[PDB]
């Protein structure tokens, strides 16, 4: 039941779950019942299943459900027993993209968000690649600028791994493949949406940057550090006698 | 058949809805005693379900290894709206079952009988092992570095798996042990009883599976009613089939029981001291000690002494004394001298009923010994190892070679035990109390003569018995008037003795009570009397072991009326025992000693 | 995250402190004198330190221990070039060490659950197998590509070699002579016989061990420890063992002659207080037997044999026997049986004996073979067992007449020999 509830509810990855866990119990039921249905490794025994669960209640959808050779075969029988920018015009797919936004580990609302800038404006196109790859950039840099905001051996190493997963040793390309989409993804709302969630407006706070371009010296520039700073730095030598 | 859906809701319109007496619903103090207890097995009695509808037990029997499926899922269903997270700790439960009529021997299967419910008899010996084996599963990939998901394991077969969520790639797989969850498997061996294979015929044998956290339910000699089911068993390697092609069979078994863990309660105890505390309970102790025979009160009160066991002390951890208590006795065999010991391995708390060659349980002694699983070294002791806070019977004490004697020599002299062999070096815990049997030469005593230049014994191992208690033929008309009249009326006051090893079970626990230096050297005076006066007339001396014995008696009944400490005029019961040892023990010259040492009667 | 844990686990290096004194920060700073490589701990310690180190490392243990080991080098590392800048290139792992008294579970009570976590126990000791040896780190070069690599390994003493680096499969040699190993051993165990059923055989265990937690025991010595109960490989089964991570021996069980020697300094000065009292003689004598009567002059012989005597040696061979020979004799009472129980417990390293030898006791050496190889091994002795002590003997009258031969050589030589068909002995007794 467990192994059930896991691979059940392995589909997202109200009467849904109930109707589904049913369904894949008394049909794992029918099929184990006779003697007619063996050789069937339970490494894979709750796929179709849940597909045909799918067709029986109400409403089934083709796609994101079967997501190979006994697939089919186990269907019938079961059925029966009831560089890259260089390269021109390059062709892309909702999750050919959401591999190489989801190998960062991002979440899916900024994916589907780049999916819609694609298939509304992935029509006058020389080469989505970079397109792509400055948008998936300019969501890193954004929602990573804490962790780069300590860490400033990020930047290179975020960089180096966009390098090769696009196989260059050439850069400044790059450099333009962000440079332009922000040039151009700038002003809608959702993206305005994720400049207040995430508060980089290049990469510096309002409450200081608004203080450093008015016209101001109070303007903290922190040459300066910080006391907890300090607060934390006294423990490595407290103990410097060792 | 797809029949799960109205099977499914009307056997949990069972399960919920049930009412037999009273509207008693009994199931759910089952679910919910399961919860409070961490448990993860129920049971169910076949007997009401089969009551109200029985094609229940026949969509059972047609294939009752697929019954399961809607019931371990339905106690799961009943147990989260009882018990929320219960689903989350326990992954999965059991059921067990009761009370079905039909009955086969161990013998009596035939084919038409499989794959359906079998309830056997028989007994449950050659236990072997807990083992674990799977239940879920996940992986060590190389290709990549990743693992498999959770996976249930049927109940015939291994797993394999060549694709891989990232490809279709066999490459090499490996279980993740430091990782998986396991569960209890056990094999089990079930033989007939032989109290009633008939005549000429021999007991046939089978193999027995145990499962669902239910190991170690089971000890070597009882007797079992496991129900199940029935089944052969493909272990690959068959296609070497000589003769005709045909299987063993192997029983899976769900239901288990012993029938066919001593402790006091709060009243337990108040009771025993009631009792202990009322006027002199040791009378009834020896009314009501064994009455296999008629037999005799005295020898029934030297064992027991013997029983309780008395307190041992060290002076600072130096000058030790012995608080338990020694016996042997001796007599011509026409009289009952192997019943009692053995009444008293049923009777103690960790007893034994060892033996010396022939008709034993082991050989009296420590060793390196084999096993038959695996060539398990493993150290066996003697049975006075067993009891080392307890006792150790023997019978046909003489019927021993030289090391078989040195090593009880060993126990009542410094009460452990060494090795020397084997790579091996050790000592242990020997303070077990001694009793023993032996038979003299000529069956008759020869009353004429000491005891050692009667029976060949040697001394320096007789000296630690505190008793040495003797009888010979009885041969007046009353001793026949009653033995056989009890003999044959076999054919034709006392209290239980649950409750009396319930009372020594209570009593080497608590009470170590004391004595108060208030008159003891009344001892130093009796003592150095008849030290003197046993040269007055005797030949062999009395001797301060007796006296340390005395003492141990003396606490010993202080034991037994469970007392806070010593009284005085139970002092006198011990040594008028000793005295009256001492006497029996010698020649006709101590007819004179008769008259003496009466006065410290 | 881990290295939350990581951080929560050091401060205890050197932030901890009981009895307003360091404890675990200069241990460590002693065993690097020692270049010992491990340390020893207690958990009761972490409990109210910290409890978000406690309830994880009891379910995930594995998941948490190398990080410790690796903490523990880091600790190292500093203090190691600190203490090279205060006074006067390779530091492995070290392997940790700890103990536990929260309770003591037996083999009966456990079952296939709880497994993978850390359980505690008491039993008895039998193996001394063998130094079998695992592998730390191990070079290699491909046969065709000439192309060197390394490896190296951590705890299971998971993965195998590279199956590529055309030089087709298994291309690798494994190169010895710059390779690293460290041993292990198997060790068995099997519970109290005085608390076990009426009926059957017991039941054992096996168990595995690693650098320093090897050979500290010898069997008979009864032992607490704590480890995981681990699995390797009818239908379908896993054998069931148990990894170590600690260990607890009492601290001299069954007398070694390879005992103490060099005492502690405190205790001289009562010693010579009591060396240079007058009083002395008198005093051992009034203390031998406290709770025994007369026989002064019997007490007044002890005194002058346990300190035994003059060790003379001569340029031929010819020692005398350092030591006296004795024997009371006489009747029931008079305690001659109970001096004989009592001074063994005022001995440090001698036995007690019956006659005839004892049960399963050799009252001199009863040789025997092996149960592995068919080999000769001297086995025992209550002569040698005892050597540089001394022995207590009752019932001397009932020998066997080869059994009192040996020993009535040892009181005048104190040196037997046994010279059956192969082995050929001279085993000192000195007793
Ligand atoms: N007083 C008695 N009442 C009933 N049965 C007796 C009595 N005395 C002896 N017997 C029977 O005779 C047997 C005597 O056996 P025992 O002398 O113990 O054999 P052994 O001497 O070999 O131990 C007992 O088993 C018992 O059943
Ligand atoms: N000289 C003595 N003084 C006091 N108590 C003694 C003396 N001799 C023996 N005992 C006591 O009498 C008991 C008998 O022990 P012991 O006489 O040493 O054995 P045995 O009688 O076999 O030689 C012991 O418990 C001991 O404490
Ligand atoms: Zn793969
Ligand atoms: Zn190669």
């Amino acid at each position: 039941q467990h192994c059930v509830a896991e691979v059940l509810r392995l589909d997202p990855q109200s009467g849904y779950l109930k109707k589904l866990t049913n369904a894949t119990s008394i049909l794992y039921n029918t099929s184990l019942n006779k003697v007619m249905l063996k050789q069937d490794e339970e490494v894979a025994r709750c796929h179709i299943c849940a597909y045909i669960a799918s067709q029986k209640m109400n409403e089934k959808h083709m796609p994101d459900l079967c997501y190979p050779k006994k697939a089919k075969h186990l269907m019938n029988l079961f059925r029966q027993s009831l560089s890259l920018l260089v390269k021109k015009y390059c062709k892309m797919t909702t999750e050919e993209i959401i591999r190489l936004c989801n190998d960062f580990e991002l979440p899916r609302e900024v994916a589907y968000k780049i999916v819609d800038e694609y298939n509304i404006n992935a029509s006058r196109l020389v080469c989505p690649w970079q397109l792509v790859c400055g948008l998936v950039l300019n969501c890193t840099f954004i929602v990573f600028n804490e962790r780069r905001r300590k860490d400033p051996r990020i930047d290179h190493f975020i960089v180096s791994k966009m390098c090769s997963l696009m196989l260059t040793s050439k850069v400044d390309d790059v450099i333009e493949c962000v440079k332009l989409v922000k040039e151009l993804i700038i002003g809608e709302k959702w993206f305005r949406d994720l400049q207040i969630r995430y508060d980089d407006f290049d990469g510096i706070r309002y409450d200081e940057i608004i203080f450093r371009k008015l016209g101001s010296m109070l303007q903290t520039t922190n040459i300066l550090v910080t006391d907890d700073q300090y607060n934390i730095w006294k423990k490595r030598i407290e103990m410097d006698l060792a | 058949p797809n029949v799960s859906r109205t099977i499914a809701r009307e056997l949990k319109s069972f399960l919920l809805e049930y009412t037999d007496e009273t509207g008693r619903s009994v199931y759910g103090a089952r679910i919910r005693t399961l919860g409070e207890m961490n448990s993860e097995s129920l049971e169910v009695n076949y007997r009401h379900l089969a009551e109200s509808k029985a094609i229940l037990a026949l969509f059972l029997a047609k294939c009752p290894e697929e019954m399961l499926k809607i019931f371990d899922l339905v106690a799961m269903e009943a147990t989260e709206l009882h018990y929320p997270d219960y689903a989350r700790i326990h992954s999965e439960i059991h059921v067990r079952i009761s009370d079905f009529p039909t009955i086969y021997s161990l013998r009596e299967l035939r084919e038409s009988n499989l794959s359906s419910l079998v309830r056997v008899t028989g007994v449950v010996t050659r236990r072997t092992g807990v083992f674990p084996q799977l239940k879920y599963v996940k992986f060590n990939c190389l290709k990549c570095g990743s693992i498999l998901g959770p996976f249930f394991q049927d109940s015939n077969e291994e797993i394999r798996i060549s694709f891989c969520t990232n490809c279709k790639s066999k490459g090499p797989f490996r279980v993740n042990g430091e990782k998986t969850v396991y569960r209890n498997y056990q094999r089990v061996t079930l033989q007939e009883a032989p109290g009633t294979v008939p005549p000429g015929r021999l007991p046939r044998h089978r193999e027995v599976i145990l499962l669902a956290d239910l190991v170690d339910v089971s000890k070597p000699g009882e007797e079992v009613e496991v129900t199940g089911i029935y089944k052969n068993n493909y272990d690959g390697n068959l296609n070497a089939k000589n003769g005709f092609p045909v299987f063993a069979t192997i029983i899976e078994a769900n239901s288990i029981k012993r029938r066919e863990v001593f402790s006091w309660t709060e009243e337990e105890e108040r009771e025993f001291r009631k009792i202990s505390r009322d006027r002199g309970i040791i009378d009834k102790i020896i009314s009501s000690m064994a009455p296999s025979i008629y037999g005799h009160r005295d020898i029934k009160t030297a064992v027991a002494c013997s029983l309780f066991g008395g307190v041992p002390k060290n002076v600072n951890g130096k000058h030790s004394i012995r608080g338990d208590i020694n016996v042997l006795l001796l007599g011509d065999p026409g009289t009952a001298k192997s019943q009692i010991l053995k009444y008293v391995e049923k009777t103690a708390h960790r007893a034994v009923f060892a033996t010396g060659q022939g008709a034993s349980a082991v050989g009296l002694t420590a060793s390196v010994r084999k096993d038959p699983i695996t060539k398990e070294w493993t150290l066996e002791g003697g049975a006075l190892v067993l009891a080392d806070k307890g006792v150790c019977l023997i019978d046909e004490f003489d019927k021993m070679n030289d090391q078989d004697r040195t090593s009880i020599h060993e126990a009542m002299e410094q009460q452990s035990i060494s090795i020397s062999k084997a790579g091996i070096v050790t000592t242990l815990q020997a303070r077990c109390s001694i009793i023993a049997a032996a038979n003299p030469n000529g069956g008759r005593y020869n009353s004429t003569l000491p005891l050692a230049q009667n029976v060949s014994l040697t001394e320096p191992i007789l000296s630690r018995f505190d008793i040495l208690c003797v009888v010979r033929d009885l041969v007046d008309e009353e001793a026949d008037e009653r033995l056989a009249t009890f003999v044959v009326d076999s054919h034709v006051s006392p209290i239980p003795q649950e409750l009396l090893m319930k009372y020594i079970h209570y009593a080497r626990t608590k009470i170590y009570p004391k004595l108060h230096q208030m008159d003891m050297d009344k001892v130093s005076r009796v003592y150095a009397d008849l030290r003197r006066e046993s040269i007055s007339t005797g030949s062999f001396p009395i001797t301060v072991r007796h006296l340390e014995s005395i003492l141990r008696i003396a606490e010993s009944f202080a034991k037994m009326r469970l007392s806070e400490f010593v009284s005085s005029y139970d002092l006198d019961r011990a040594i008028k025992v000793v005295v009256d040892s001492f006497v029996d023990a010698q020649k006709v010259s101590v007819r004179r000693q008769l008259r003496r040492s009466f006065a410290i009667y | 995250d881990n290295t939350e844990i990581i951080k929560s686990f050091k401060n205890f290096i050197l932030e901890f402190r009981l009895d307003s004194q360091f404890i675990y920060r200069d241990q460590l700073r002693n065993n690097i004198l020692v270049k010992n490589y491990s340390l020893t701990v207690n958990m009761e310690h972490l409990i109210g330190y910290n409890e978000d180190i406690y309830k994880k490392l009891s379910d995930e243990p594995s998941d948490i221990i190398p990080l410790f080991e690796t903490a523990i080098t880091q600790v190292a590392k500093r203090i190691s070039i600190l203490s090279r800048a205060q006074s006067a290139n390779s530091l492995p792992t070290f392997q940790l060490i700890l103990n536990s008294n929260a309770n003591q579970i037996p083999l009966r009570d456990l079952d296939s659950e709880h497994v993978s976590k850390i359980v505690r126990l008491s039993g008895i000791i039998i193996s001394t197998s063998v130094l079998s040896s695992r592998a730390t780190y191990l070079s290699i070069m491909c046969r065709n590509c000439r192309h060197t690599t390394s490896i190296t390994i951590n705890n299971f003493n998971t993965v195998s070699l590279p199956r590529s680096c055309n030089c087709g499969p298994d291309p690798y040699i494994i190169i010895h002579e710059s390779s690293k190993f460290i041993d292990q051993q198997f060790l068995k165990l099997q519970e109290i016989p005085e608390l076990v059923p009426v009926g059957e055989m017991p039941r054992n265990l096996t168990m595995t061990c690693d650098r320093y937690l090897t050979n500290k025991v010898i069997p008979g010595t009864r032992v607490t420890i704590v480890g995981i109960y681990s699995i390797y490989n009818g239908v379908a089964i896993r054998t069931p063992y148990i990894k170590i991570l600690g260990i607890q021996s009492d601290v001299e069980t069954s007398s070694i002659w390879n005992s103490v020697t060099m005492f502690t300094e405190e205790e001289e000065e009562e010693f010579l207080q009591l060396s240079r009292n007058p009083k002395l003689y008198e005093i051992l004598t009034n203390s031998i037997a406290p709770s025994i009567f007369g026989n002064e002059d019997i007490k007044k012989a002890i005194v002058c044999l346990l300190m035994g005597g003059s060790k003379k040696i001569l340029p031929d061979g010819m020692r005398l026997r350092g030591d006296i020979n004795v024997l009371l004799l006489g009747d029931p009472g008079t305690a001659k049986s109970q001096l004989l129980k009592f001074v063994e417990k005022v001995s440090p390293i001698a036995v007690y004996t019956s006659g005839k030898g004892s049960s399963a006791a050799g009252l001199t050496a009863s040789v025997q073979r092996d149960p592995m190889t068919r080999e000769f091994y001297l086995e025992g002795g209550a002569m040698v067992l005892a050597d540089g002590g001394v022995v207590c003997i009752d019932e001397f009258d009932k020998m066997r007449d080869e059994d009192r031969v040996a020993i009535h050589e040892a009181m005048e030589q104190q040196t037997i020999s046994i010279a059956k068909a192969g082995i050929t002995t001279v085993l000192n007794s000195r007793t």
